[PDB]
This record gives structure tokens, sequence and C-alpha cells, in this order.
């Protein structure tokens, strides 16, 4: 009564989008990020000279006189998450990484998904990265809020309170107060059972 | 900024604090890249010797990851150019290996 989501995701990316060409994967990643960066539904990508026509014949990308667009939403989310992984592999320092990926709302959602998945798969390299962010300076506060929402939604959540105890308590409980605000705003869900019982 | 600090860390990471080596490279690279006057002041005895040992031990373990990852390579090259500035043959040959 559940699906093996990782295997489903891997099969669909490799068999539908990449097939066997690197140029397909590069074109699709650039198209999705251009939409999310410009705030545009229709765009004109700078692809290699025949790849968009091949992706239109496959039915992944659509065309209209105003430009090209992406057909399904799930593939656009997956593209932005892979783009964040690449910018993480290639960065010189954390501040350069946060400058590279931009600040628009689709990217913020993609970052939150990416953190949550690294936590589930127990990749220990994320723990220094998290500690650097939580202790660091110069990083804009909304990145820290997205990180704490990812932690508060994760099953691992209790571990981080054991690690950061003195930081939570001593600094006038300021972070602990922000945690209650984020908890009441983001970490809630609709009670369709109670709606059914009310008719 | 006190040169005694750099000496103490380099000596400690080589034996009694050896279990922190991967993080020690970050601490040393930071100290050398921010406190520019350490490049001109007189050092304590054996400081260069201990730094040679640390960097040479690290690269022997971490070679592939250093080649494949920009940040690690930059952090290591800060210690190596400091050693080459002081005339270390071991530092020079280590750069020619890493590149």
């Amino acid at each position: 009564e559940s699906i093996d989501y990782v295997s489903f995701k891997e099969k669909l990316w490799n068999k539908i989008i990449v097939k066997n060409k690197p140029s397909r994967e590069q074109c699709f990643l650039a198209t999705a990020f251009q939409r999310a960066s410009e705030g545009q539904f229709f765009v004109s990508p700078a692809c290699d000279t025949g790849i968009l026509d091949e992706l239109v014949k496959d039915g992944i990308v659509g065309y209209e006189a105003a430009g090209y667009f992406i057909t399904h939403d799930i593939y656009e989310e997956w593209a932005l998450e892979k783009k964040i992984s690449v910018d993480y592999i290639r960065k010189a320092n954390n501040n350069e990484f946060f400058e590279k990926i931009g600040e628009s709302l689709p990217v913020r959602r993609s970052f939150r998904n990416w953190i949550s998945e690294r936590l589930l798969l127990d990749d220990q390299s994320i723990k220094p990265f998290i500690a650097e962010i939580v202790c660091g300076e110069g990083i804009s506060n909304f990145w820290k809020d997205e990180l704490w929402v990812a932690v508060l939604l994760s099953d691992n959540s209790s571990i981080f309170f054991n690690y950061f105890k003195r930081y939570l308590l001593s600094s006038d409980q300021n972070l602990l107060k922000r945690l209650t605000f984020l908890l009441r705003l983001a970490c809630k869900d609709v009670d369709y059972d109670l709606l059914k019982q009310l008719g | 900024h006190c040169p005694s600090t750099l000496y103490s860390l380099a000596k400690s990471l080589n034996n009694i604090a050896s279990c922190y080596l991967n993080q020690g490279i970050t601490w040393l690279s930071e100290i050398l890249s921010v406190n520019k006057k350490l490049w001109e002041k007189k050092l304590e005895n054996d400081t260069v010797y201990y730094l040679e040992c640390l960097v040479r031990r690290y690269i022997n373990n971490e070679r592939e990851r250093i080649r494949r990852t920009k940040q690690l390579k930059q952090e290591v090259l800060v210690i190596l150019d400091f050693l080459v500035e002081k005339g270390s043959v071991v530092g020079y040959m280590s750069r020619e290996n890493i590149l």
C-alpha cells in the first residue's frame, strides 16, 4: 500500500527525458531554470540546433507562437532539484552558492525538497552544511527559515534540538520563538475527515 | 594572529588530535588566508615541518575527492603556496602532483 518512489523517479527521468543523449538533459535543465528565473510561461531557449523539435515530437515540451513551454509540472520540479545539486557540486563557498541559484519562490520550494531528501537518505555531508548555515552570518534569513521548515517536517527533527540546545536557549530564545511562528504557519494540513463529519 | 596558535595546532593535529585531520585543514587554511602578517613574521621552530607532514598525509587519503571538488582543492592550495613561499621542496612537488 505504498510506492517505491525513488525507482519510479529514476526510471522516468532516464527513459523519458535523457534517453541516451547528454544534449537532451542539458537542454531541459536550461529551459526549466529560464522559466523559473524570468517568471515566464513562454520562453525562447538557447539550445542546440534540433533538440527542442525532438522534445516537442516526444510531447515533453510544447510550442506556440509566443514560445516554448513545459507540459507537466512534476518534471519541472525534478529539473530544478537537479539544477540545485549541480550548483552545489560546483560551488567555491556557501555564499557563492546562494548567490548562484537566485531567490525566486520556485527555487525556494526546490531547495526545501532537496534538503528533505538528503536528510531522509542519511547523507552525513549535509550536517556540516546545516551547521555552517545555522551558525553563519551574511546569509539572508529566509534561507534559514526554509531549512528549519525542512527540519520540522522531517522525522529526524528531535536530533537537532539535542545538537543546538545552547543556541536555542541562550540567545534570548529568539530562534525558539521563530520556530513557533514557522510551526504554526507552515506545518499544518486540512482535516477532510472533520469536513466529512460536518457534511 | 598569535603565531603560537598556528604552531600548536600544526603540532597537535599530527599526533594527539589526529582524529580531526579533515576539519583541521579548514582551520589552518582559514588562519593563513585571513591573517596576512603571518606571511612576514618570524615563525616558531619546526612549524613548516609539521605543516608538510599534515598536508602530505591528507592528500594521500583524499586524492580523488580533492581532484573532483573545487572547494577542497582551493583550501589545500592555500597551505601549499604558503609552504612554497617559505621554500619547501615537499610543498612544491605536492602542488605538481595535485595539478
